[PDB]
């Protein structure tokens, strides 16, 4: 029951900082060196650094050199990384991951937390219909930050021909998402289809109705 | 710095078929080199290290071959539960420690067109200045499609944005949403409001268009 859970990640200003987290479970864990590896969007993984299973060694990659400095605290099972000056090259999901028993091997990695880089200020989705003329229809939640929302319809109760897609960024810097569902034109007069929009980074619930 | 390069980009196999990636480095890490697997919204999973040797939990359908420079994954005999993405990664010379861009295993299906949809702007968004059309591509395969917005004839390049979700886990199957976005001005100056889907399941391009009014 190994397990590495990150945490501290959050929204930033370019020029900013946070400190991450990473807690040991299920193993010990000064025993083992610790690897910090991003994976931005529609991208890869990539390396950054990792900190011995003492204390002594840290490496780093060229890029967060300067920015970007790690640490641990065996006897709390934590381990730490500060970064500074954050870029939005910096922006993506970090993942720490255990070195094996310097292997350079991640054996076991955790989900990850997520870092965000905007100047943009939060802000709660504009709801919009895509109205049916089977049929297709579906909800435009627009212009929110941060990440993420999430959408249902009718509050649970459609589940069949729904289709969720992943948000864009556009360049105000606000996202934008799409929400459809494909269902019997039959059921257009008849049938009440409502998405139901929940923004919780802005505390944010719109529930939209949709007709034809 | 080492280079990994992985091949193919993106797979498609059937399940009970024999799945062979490749990872190119640029300089022999030599023995040196693991295979992970991912599947979205999940953790890495280490697959093999040391290029042939699997480690605890993960299957015989699973072998890592090679040397130096040259390295290859087969997944033998596919399980559903392998299409994933799948990434090398060497630990010769590092830091850093360098990765492949992934390869894709996804799931082969037989071609299954688009359906497609349009929609106009609501009265609501217009009135906040700004319009966007949206077009909905529902479940084809494969995911490789094209969606080309016409505004009055006219084509339209830099104004769109779009998704793709992931492979369906039931249909196998992709959907795709695009949205063209323009100013409130533009829109109602306008009046051919038109989506081109381009796709191989397809004899020709399929338009859906609205007039504004």
């Amino acid at each position: 029951q190994v397990r590495l859970v990150e945490s501290g990640g959050g929204v930033v200003q370019p020029g900013g900082s946070l400190r991450l987290s990473c807690e040991g479970s299920g193993f010990k864990f000064g025993d083992h060196g610790i690897h910090w590896v991003r994976q931005a969007p529609g991208e890869g993984l990539q390396w950054l650094t990792v900190i011995s299973s003492d204390g002594t060694d840290e490496r780093y990659t060229d890029s967060v050199k300067g920015r970007f400095t790690i640490s641990r605290d065996n006897s709390k099972n934590t381990m730490s990384l500060q970064m500074n000056n954050l870029r939005p090259e910096d922006m993506g999901l970090y993942y720490c991951a255990r070195d094996g028993k310097y292997s350079g091997l991640l054996d076991y990695w955790g989900q990850g937390t997520m870092v965000t880089v905007s100047s943009a200020s939060f802000k709660g989705p504009s709801v919009f219909p895509l109205a049916p003329s089977t049929a297709a229809l579906g909800c435009l939640v627009k212009d929110y930050f941060p990440e993420p929302v999430t959408v249902s319809w009718n509050s649970g109760a459609l589940t069949s021909g729904v289709h969720t897609f992943p948000a864009v960024l556009q360049s105000s810097g606000l996202y934008s998402l799409s929400s459809v569902v494909t269902v019997p034109s039959s059921s257009l007069g008849t049938q009440t289809y409502i998405c139901n929009v929940n923004h919780k980074p802005s505390n944010t619930k719109v529930d939209k109705k949709v007709e034809p | 710095e080492i280079v990994l390069t992985q091949s193919p980009a993106t797979l498609s196999l059937s399940p009970g078929e024999r799945a062979t990636l490749s990872c190119r480095a640029s300089q022999s890490v030599g023995g040196y080199l693991t295979w992970y697997q991912h599947k979205p919204g999940q953790a890495p999973r280490l697959l093999i290290f040391d290029a042939s040797i699997r480690a605890t939990g993960i299957p015989a359908r699973f072998s890592g071959s090679g040397s130096g420079t040259d390295f290859t994954l087969t997944i033998t005999r596919l399980e559903p539960e392998d299409f994933a993405v799948y990434y090398c990664q060497q630990r010769s010379m590092w830091p850093p420690v360098t990765f492949g861009q992934g390869t894709k295993l996804e799931i082969k299906r037989t071609v299954a067109a688009p359906s497609v949809f349009i929609f106009p702007p609501s009265d609501e968004q217009l009135k906040s200045g700004t319009a966007s059309v949206v077009c909905l591509l529902n479940n084809f395969y494969p995911r490789e499609a094209k969606v080309q917005w016409k505004v009055d004839n006219a084509l339209q390049s830099g104004n769109s944005q779009e998704s793709v979700t992931e492979q369906d886990s039931k249909d196998s199957t992709y959907s795709l949403s695009s949205t063209l976005t323009l100013s409130k001005a533009d829109y109602e100056k306008h009046k051919v409001y038109a989506c081109e889907v381009t796709h191989q399941g397809l004899s020709s391009p399929v338009t859906k268009s609205f007039n504004r009014g």
